[PDB]
């Protein structure tokens, strides 16, 4: 009867999914992460959602590694990014065994954000309430970060920001990002951003850096290392 | 705010499933009520029996039901919803005896119907089936007499006395007041059928009310004949 | 019901199916149908309101074969009462292939109770605004399933319009002590008392399984009863 | 046959706190000598190899398959696969295959995370693995290999003796086996480091 | 109003108001005539005329060699119908060997309307059926409602305009049965008025069902 | 070869540790008795890897219905679950399986044949030394025998199944499917897993060449050396 | 599985459903195709980019084959599917068909997936308008189609899509010419984008197919020499 | 048509189902979880309907496998599908991988499935958060899972009626240093103050994984000796 469907595959008047827009305005609602692609990597730094005196720090809430190419930030619901984060690592892995080689960054991104279109476009499901800052690595692109919306729409930014006080993170990385940064000039503009937008423990970060040789790594930091880091700003 | 939550089986801003809440009341529409009381040594289930008519057939007015040859069920709500979890069970017992062969016990009959009860409670396009099951019976393994209650909502706990139906708050009351470590089977059937007829209020008679004493010596599924319950209820009415 | 009569699985506050209860209400628009189990067999009649006088008068049954020992009269939505009468056709059927054997009035009337009880269980559904009687002389059972799927059987079943006044009149004859031939004056009686005058030419559709048909689903034949009503 | 089709010869040895697994480098088409550079050994991770002899069909696809399952492991949890924990992958991946069986018998020589002690699995083209403390073999060399190492395999060698071992007792099997050989790798997993020798077999 | 929604809804007095609705469509369906003799059976149709140049769209169809269907209503819907009758004639045929009957035709139209009804997503059929047949069951008429069920009747009048041919039919009810085969078609046309646009397929126990218009059905229009 | 006879309070299963690759040995230590619960376990005869999976799935089986039910499985039932899996294969599954355990019903042995046929029998053996056990098992079971006699009953019969058949060798592993308490028949059912219960010295390797002679030439086209990470 | 009808008609006639997909359309960027004997050239209108935004790689212009250029207006998302729809058809009219697929064909087939999701139960229309454009042979004349996301398509002298559409069209009826060259496609295209574009070389891009040839995306020297030249 | 999200983004963008099953949490009985030193600890307030209940027959505390526990606050029914969905996951890993499922992935299921439920159609989500307590490498690890399948590491926690007095008096009394019968007793504290009446044995269930690295839920009489200790 579809009395209580909320249609969320359906236009609005305005030409917006309005179940998108609703995911989109719960990723604005949720803990900032920022994305900076230095020259060889990105670095991406997440505000945990659950924090607190009595939280325990043991895993990354935001950030998760798809291969060993591609690291991802979430802003918006963890669940529905964990979900995401599943598929991504699943395509990467399917892509190995296909190619023998590293998923291309922008084939994942664009696996994740048909996925998110899929659930905007068919099957009257709620979208995916997550954005995703998916840095990664490939020979084509070299180092890259992409924004992932849930409308399935992603775009690739040399730094970008998500989540609450995300336009005030894009001004700051609009005032201070520069091209050709060091991983260490990176991380800290990362962590100016951050605090200026918003402590360690609460604060995750991930920094994908290419190496000549070593090859693409992925290295989400710890709680030490990132109250080494933030102790450094 | 849409008004799934009260129409379906999906959570209210109070975190409330209506639907489950509104099956209990719709087992409370069957005008019955069910005393179980199971003792060390047995079984009692005494649920009574109303006829809404002298042209129905009584033996199939029936809220006592064979579900193997070991468990018996009483369910108490809609008839509709009793034929239907009856079936149900028969058939959790049936694939259980298939695939584990050997007949299901009670707690796990219990925690099937919980099952369903919880997929009707959490897919919305399913109904809570509207029926209080106390699933009873003698579990050979343990050689002890399980006896589980099943709400609509899926609560499933073994009891040592349970009840069910219109008046099963003032049943329990009654049971959890009352409740002994019954010597014999005789004295789990007298307290069963008393604690029914206080409850009710009403001086039963073997046609009004329908009882299955499972004892070890007959610990198969059974309602007790009439003359059995008679006497039951003649004890009962000694003291 | 504010909202809970339009989905069946959906329960009232106070637990009532509205839905289900709409389709009762459509069964006791439709008019009556009793049948009584005698001593010689079951008499099946069914009041049949010819709402136009061109219906063909040996057609439009209100009771219908189910096995070639049950019959079942209908009452209610007839597009109901009939899909539900296919259905416990394929149920009986089903019984056979499966177990080899002819299937039970009881036992066809749990399984077709399932059907009525899933029509307001699962979504997407109607309740089935019918009530059917099954009777059976080789089971002696004459079992009514109601639109909620609430089966039972019954020494005299009524239901539709007028169904409780038919009901006390069918209390006042012991039928098991009574033959089915001397039970069709009775329930002729009963259908003609309660009858309304709105219609003028109308019938009563009787069927019976009883010794004289072996147990078999016979409509009554029209020597031992006239149906047709002017 | 297309057990045979590509003719293996994997073996992987127990050292002290050190393993070696060793294949033949040929890539065969039965009698036809078509590469001298197969790879069947693949490191799983730093402390788990995985030489699987049989079909180089069969070799790449569960290589590639049990790469899938151990990234995704791994991703997931964030840690390596365990030696015994992709051995029972491995098991899993094969036995999953049940009926259609990959024509691949896997070799896991691997490194225990805590105590370093040699890990070795060995299981034929199902599942059904064996964990010999002294020596796996696999290939169309199994029973050259089996006789050679029942021989030769000493407790307690140390990564060179180990090499030394698992290079001779390789040789020996492939010099037998017509179809494996050509060129022999050996990688000996040591508790800090791991050395891949490729050594020396005939080329005939 | 609120529960005409679904045909699955029944209203809180037991109807099931879109049911209703589709047998609305029916009786705004151009005006259909059934009649039934102990020998032969006639439909007589007055094929709607969408405009003045557009020949009257068919109504009158056949289905089996001894059954003919008037379609009153979405005449989408009664084709639909129709290859549904068109599936159930082939299967008896190839199972039995026989021609189906057309009260076996009628259980199955009624039982996949009421399915149409009985589940929601699917929407009643807006047509109404006469379906006359000539077995051996005799000549027997059927007007299948959308809700699911069929009536057989002596004679009926479905559509528009239905009321005084049921009024004729009633009052020559009675010589129906021994009426000879032009005769009912007689009766057929009388009870029916509209010539042209006026079909008429005529079945009987021994001669097939075979479908009269305008020239054809002159001899009989009187 | 397997077996597995019944004691007077309880089961003692065995099992021979050859797997054979065909006419070789592939396997002279492996583990045929699995456990599938605390008072069931399994000896498997046929293909290795078919017993190895059909006992793990029966094992997880009951003890996932162990955790929900909270109810200690029955060896008629992790016999129904195997014969019913193995029947559903049509014997393609090669698992010849012993089921021996304890539960309400006493102490219980099953064979289950690969094609899903199951038979409870008071001493059981099969695989390649089928006969070669059941000939000691015949001659040596009676009923209410005790844990000890039924212990070197059921290793004798492995033994014999050792000696005399050439896909049986190596070691004997014992299980004993016993009660904590034998007086009590309620009290928990243990089992305690004799590995080389067992280990024939006429079987072990007599000889071996301690200064192996070889004259293989190692010579190394590449060595490369990378980090353990 | 979800089969709602999202596309339904509403009781003037319409399928509101489409014009809230072509309202989508709307608020997508501008797009122009113009054709010359021997070029088709596609102008898109980039997005505002930061300075943070990386410039390649995103552009609204795609290849669905080595023949068939492809861009869209509206839905990134919905026009990634599209695309992934069209180039999959175009490989598979190759594996059918020898011939590669003509520019009819594909532009029949996308707006084919429009229609579809405007008539699949449970499927929202695609927010997309699509010129898809190329050359169905050596000798046969440029092509561009426009897919609406009502499903309908229909071929174009010179066509936009997307925001500014009015202005846009209005410029090319105004500036078209029966028989351009290359160069005065691509200045047509380039002005008609210019007029409502608030950087000429930034927020421009361009994407020409000459005949017997594929996909080609305009240098940025010479897109600016072009665009300098139309001003 | 069924398979329609019932949980859908709100104007706020928030799933307002994924709210009410969080209410349906903070009605469904107090449950708290402690992480000690060398374990953890979830504790949880079992008052049975009536005395007549049996305790053993429906426990809030369960375990998932050997190592990870798990007990809930919220919807009894949809708790046991949750765990029976968990103790298969963890049995099918084992299956797969010959261990226990770890606690991290034992959490991470039980999250992706109530993040399933708020996405798929027809269905609401879960209405029980859990705790679920297991070691890990790095020690042992509490962790909490939503309706909406986001989960989180704790270290200490309180999630069913009065929840937020629980949480309040975990931060003010629970410490880092704690042992396994320090985190014990502040389980049993936490509960104490988020129940009204005298909180005796019977009426809460305690499971604990101590150093031993496995699951084990706390018998009535150990709850006693804690209580009196
Ligand atoms: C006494 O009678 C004993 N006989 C032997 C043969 C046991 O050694 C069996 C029957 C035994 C059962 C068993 C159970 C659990 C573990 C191991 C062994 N059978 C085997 O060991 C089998 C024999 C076999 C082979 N094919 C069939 C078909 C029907 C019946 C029996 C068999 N051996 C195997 O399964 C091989 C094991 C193997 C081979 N290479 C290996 C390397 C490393 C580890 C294990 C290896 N596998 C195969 O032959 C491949 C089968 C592929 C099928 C598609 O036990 C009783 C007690």
């Amino acid at each position: 009867t579809y009395r209580y469907d909320a249609g969320t595959t359906t236009f609005s008047s305005d030409g917006r999914i309005l179940q998108v827009e609703y995911a989109i305005q719960s990723i604005n609602q949720a803990g900032t992460a920022i994305g900076v692609q230095f020259t060889n990597g990105v670095v991406l730094a997440a505000e945990k959602k659950n924090t607190g005196r009595l939280v325990d720090y043991l895993f990354p809430e935001k950030m998760a590694k798809i291969d060993g190419h591609i690291v991802t930030a979430v802003a918006g619901l963890t669940a529905d990014a964990n979900t995401l984060v599943d598929l991504m690592r699943t395509s990467a892995q399917k892509y190995l065994k296909t190619y023998d080689e590293q998923m291309p960054v922008e084939q994942l991104v664009r696996m994740v954000c048909d996925e998110k279109h899929s659930y905007t476009q068919y099957g009257g499901l709620r979208p995916y309430g997550v954005s995703f800052l998916i840095a990664g690595y490939d020979r084509h692109k070299g180092c890259q970060l992409y924004l992932t919306d849930p409308s399935g729409n992603f775009g690739g930014w040399k730094a970008t920001a998500i989540g609450e006080n995300n336009q005030t993170a894009q001004s700051i990385l609009k005032s201070q990002y520069k091209d050709n940064m060091t991983a260490t000039e990176a991380m800290d503009l990362t962590v100016k951003v951050l605090c200026k937008t918003l402590s360690a423990d609460k604060l995750e970060f991930a920094v994908l850096q290419f190496r000549e040789e070593y090859g693409p790594k992925v290295r989400i930091l710890t709680t030490s290392e990132v109250d080494t880091l933030m102790k450094r700003y | 705010s849409s008004g799934a939550d009260r129409y379906l089986t999906v959570f209210s801003a109070e975190g409330r499933l209506w639907q489950v809440e509104y099956s209990f009341k719709a087992v409370k529409q069957a005008e019955v009520t069910a005393v179980a009381v199971k003792s060390k040594n047995a079984v009692c289930v005494a649920v009574q029996k109303k006829v809404s008519d002298k042209l129905i057939d009584p033996s199939t007015v029936t809220h006592m039901y064979r579900i193997t040859d070991n468990v018996g069920a009483c369910l108490v709500g809609l008839p509709s919803d009793v034929n239907f979890i009856v079936m149900l069970l028969r058939s959790f017992a049936n694939n259980f005896e298939y695939k584990q062969g050997f007949s299901i016990p009670v707690s796990i009959l219990a925690q099937m119907l919980s099952e369903r009860h919880q997929l009707e409670s959490q897919l919305v396009y399913v109904r809570p089936s509207a029926v209080s099951a106390i699933l009873f019976g003698l579990d050979g393994p343990s050689d002890s007499f399980a006896l589980y209650k099943i709400e609509p909502s899926g609560y499933s706990n073994g009891f040592r006395a349970v009840a069910c139906g219109v008046k099963e708050i003032e049943a329990m009351s009654a049971l959890e007041k009352k409740m002994e470590d019954f010597e014999t089977p005789e004295a789990t059937a007298e307290f069963t059928l008393s604690t029914l007829q206080t409850v009710c209020g009403v001086d039963f008679e073997a046609q009004d009310v329908e009882v299955s004493l499972l004892t070890r010596d007959n610990s198969k599924f059974s309602k007790l004949p009439n003359d059995k319950v008679n006497e039951i209820l003649h004890a009962v009415a000694e003291k | 019901g504010s909202g809970y009569d339009f989905n069946p699985i959906t329960f009232s506050p106070d637990g009532r199916q509205f839905q289900v209860e709409y389709a009762t209400k459509a069964v006791e628009k439709d008019s009556l149908a009793l049948g009584v189990k005698c001593k010689d067999g079951i008499l099946l009649a069914a009041e049949k309101n010819l709402t136009s006088t061109l219906l063909t008068p040996g057609g439009n049954p209100r009771i219908f074969w189910i096995n070639d020992s049950i019959a079942c009269a209908t009452i209610g939505h007839r597009p109901d009462c009939y899909s539900i009468v296919e259905q416990s056709r394929n149920r009986a059927e089903t019984f056979t292939s499966n177990f080899g054997i002819k299937i039970t009035v009881p036992q066809l009337a749990s399984e077709v109770s399932q059907q009525f009880h899933l029509a307001h269980y699962y979504q997407a559904y109607r309740p089935f605004g019918c009530t059917v009687i099954f009777a059976s002389y080789k089971d002696d059972a004459l079992y009514a399933i109601e639109p909620s799927g609430a089966f039972y059987g019954y020494f005299a079943s009524c239901f539709g319009k007028n169904s409780n006044l038919a009901r006390a009149e069918l209390q006042k004859t012991e039928w098991k002590n009574i033959t089915v031939r001397e039970a069709v004056p009775e329930v002729a009686r009963i259908i003609k008392s309660l009858h309304e005058s709105q219609f003028k030419k109308w019938e009563i559709e009787m069927f019976w399984l009883c010794e004289e048909t072996n147990g078999r689903p016979q409509k009554v034949p029209e020597d031992v009863f006239q149906s047709r009503f002017v | 046959d297309i057990s045979t089709y590509n003719g293996s010869c994997v073996l992987a040895m127990a050292g002290d706190h050190c393993v070696a697994i060793a294949s033949d480098r040929r890539l065969g088409v039965n009698m036809l000598t078509v590469s001298k550079d197969f790879k069947r050994i693949f490191q799983i991770n730093d402390r788990i190899y995985l030489g699987l002899a049989g079909l180089a069909t069969d070799v790449l696809t569960v290589r590639e398959q049990l790469r899938f399952d151990v990234n995704l492991l791994e991703l997931r949890e964030e840690r390596p696969i365990d030696p015994k924990k992709f051995m029972n992958l491995v098991k899993s991946t094969l036995y999953e295959k049940r009926f259609s069986p990959f024509f691949v018998t896997p070799v896991i020589a691997g490194l225990l995370p805590e105590t370093n002690e040699p890990y070795l699995a060995a299981s034929d083209s199902i599942g059904a693995f064996a964990f010999p403390k002294d020596f796996a073999v696999a290939g169309t060399c199994e029973e050259s290999l089996y006789g050679i190492c029942e021989s030769a395999w000493r407790p307690n060698m140390n990564p060179d003796e180990l090499f030394e071992c698992t290079a001779k007792c390789l040789i020996a099997a492939v010099e037998r086996d017509s179809i494996s050989g050509w060129g022999g790798i050996v990688y000996i997993i040591t508790q800090d480091k791991v050395i891949i020798k490729e050594i020396k077999t005939r080329m005939d | 109003s609120k529960y005409d929604e679904n045909a699955t809804t029944f209203s809180p007095e037991g109807r099931i108001l879109q049911v209703e609705n589709a047998m609305k469509a029916v009786q705004q369906g151009m005006p259909t005539v059934g009649l039934k003799s102990k020998t032969h059976a006639v439909i007589a149709g007055v094929m709607h005329s969408p405009s003045e140049f557009s020949s009257h769209q068919p109504k009158i169809f056949k289905i089996d060699q001894h059954i003919g269907v008037a379609i009153s209503g979405l005449t989408a819907d009664g084709r639909g119908l129709c290859k549904f009758l068109r599936n159930e004639c082939l299967h008896h045929t190839f199972c039995f060997g026989t021609e189906i009957r057309v009260a076996d035709l009628a259980d199955t139209v009624a039982l996949q309307s009421q399915k149409k009804t009985s589940k929601v997503g699917k929407r009643p059929y807006g047509v109404g059926l006469l379906m006359i047949g000539a077995g051996v069951d005799g000549p027997r008429l059927f007007e299948t409602c959308p809700s699911g069920q069929h009536w057989e009747y002596n004679a009926q009048a479905i559509g528009r305009r239905a009321q005084a041919a049921k009024t004729y039919l009633e009052t020559n009810l009675n010589e129906f049965p021994d009426c000879t085969r032009d005769q009912l078609i007689r009766h057929a046309l009388r009870a029916l008025n509209d010539l042209e646009a006026i079909a008429l397929g005529v079945v009987g126990i021994d001669e097939p069902f075979t479908i009269l218009e305008g020239p054809e059905l002159q001899k009989y229009i009187d | 070869t397997i077996a597995a006879a019944i004691f007077d309070g309880g089961v003692v299963l065995g099992a021979d540790t050859r797997a054979t690759a065909g006419p070789i040995v592939a396997v002279k230590d492996e583990m045929k008795l699995h456990y599938i619960s605390d008072n069931i376990w399994v000896c498997g005869a046929g293909i290795a890897a078919d017993n190895d999976n059909i006992n793990a799935v029966i094992s997880a089986k009951l003890r996932l219905f162990q955790m929900n039910t909270g109810l200690q499985p029955r060896v008629d039932q992790c016999t129904n679950i195997l014969a019913s899996r193995l029947f559903q294969y049509m014997g393609y599954i090669q698992a010849a399986l012993i089921v021996g355990g304890i539960d309400f019903q006493g102490p219980q042995v099953y064979q289950v044949a690969p094609h899903g046929s199951f038979s409870k029998q008071p001493f059981i053996a099969q695989g390649s030394g089928s006969l070669a056990a059941i000939s000691v098992l015949e001659n040596r079971w009676h009923n209410k025998m005790n844990e000890h006699d039924c212990m070197e009953m059921v290793a004798d019969a492995i033994y014999a199944g050792i000696t005399n058949d050439l896909g049986s060798g190596s070691h004997v592993n014992l299980c004993v499917i016993k009660r904590e308490n034998p007086e009590d028949k309620q009290s928990k059912v243990i089992y305690t897993f004799y590995k080389d219960y067992r280990v024939p010295h006429e079987n072990d390797r007599n000889f071996r060449l301690e200064p192996q002679i070889n004259n293989i030439d190692v010579e190394v086209i590449k060595t490369t050396e990378r980090p353990l990470t | 599985d979800y089969t709602r009808s999202i596309t339904r008609f509403s009781p003037d006639g319409r399928l509101f459903q489409i014009d809230h997909a072509h309202a989508a359309v709307q608020r997508g960027t501008t797009v122009v195709a113009t054709r010359s004997k021997d070029m088709i050239v596609i102008a898109v209108e980039k997005t505002a980019v930061a300075k943070l935004q990386d410039p390649h790689t995103f552009s609204k212009i795609c290849s669905l084959d080595k023949h068939v250029m492809c861009a869209f207006a509206g839905l990134h998302a919905d026009a990634r599917r599209l695309i992934q729809s069209g180039q999959r058809q175009c490989q598979s009219h190759r594996l059918t068909y020898e011939d590669p697929i003509s520019i009819e064909n594909i532009a029949r087939y996308i707006a084919t997936l429009q229609l579809k999701n405007t008539q699949s139960g449970g499927a929202r229309p695609y927010g997309v308008s699509t010129l898809i454009c190329g050359f169905d042979d050596m000798t046969s004349q440029p092509h561009i189609y426009e897919t609406l996301p009502s499903g309908t398509y229909a071929e174009w002298k010179a066509r936009t899509i997307g925001r500014h559409d009015q202005t846009v069209m209005e410029y090319l009826e105004k500036h078209y010419k029966d028989d351009m060259t290359d160069e005065e496609a691509q200045k047509l295209a380039i002005g008609a984008l210019l007029e409502v574009v608030e950087n000429g070389s930034k927020n421009l891009e361009v994407a020409y197919m000459k005949r017997g040839g594929t996909m080609e995306i305009m240098a940025e020297e010479v897109l600016d020499a072009l665009i300098e030249s139309t001003k | 048509d069924s398979d329609f999200s019932l949980t859908t983004f709100s104007s706020g963008g928030k799933l307002n189902q994924i709210e009410s099953a969080l209410k349906a949490v903070s009605l469904g009985g107090q449950c708290v979880g402690v992480k000690a030193k060398n374990g953890a600890v979830i504790a949880c307030e079992s008052k049975p309907s009536s005395p007549l209940v049996e305790k053993v027959t429906n426990l809030k505390v369960q375990k998932i496998n050997d190592n990870v526990g798990i007990v809930y606050s919220g919807v009894n029914t949809d708790f046991h599908v949750i765990l029976k969905s968990l103790r298969k996951a963890s049995i099918k890993y084992s299956l797969r991988l010959g261990v226990e499922m770890p606690t991290r992935e034992v959490v991470k299921h039980a999250a992706h499935k109530m993040q399933y439920y708020t996405q798929i159609g027809g269905v609401r989500p879960f209405g029980v958060s859990l705790l679920i307590i297991g070691w890990e490498e790095l020690g042992p690890t509490l962790w909490q899972v939503d309706p909406s399948g986001t989960f989180w590491a704790w270290k200490a926690t309180a999630l069913g009626k009065r929840s937020d007095g629980s949480r309040t008096f975990l931060e003010r009394r629970y410490s880092e240093d704690q042992s396994v019968d320090d985190a014990i007793h502040t389980a049993i504290s936490t509960l104490k103050e988020g129940f009204d009446g005298q909180l005796t044995a019977e009426l809460i269930e305690i499971g604990v994984v101590d150093e031993t690295r496995k699951f084990r839920t706390l018998s009535t009489a150990e709850i006693r000796d804690f209580l009196t200790e």
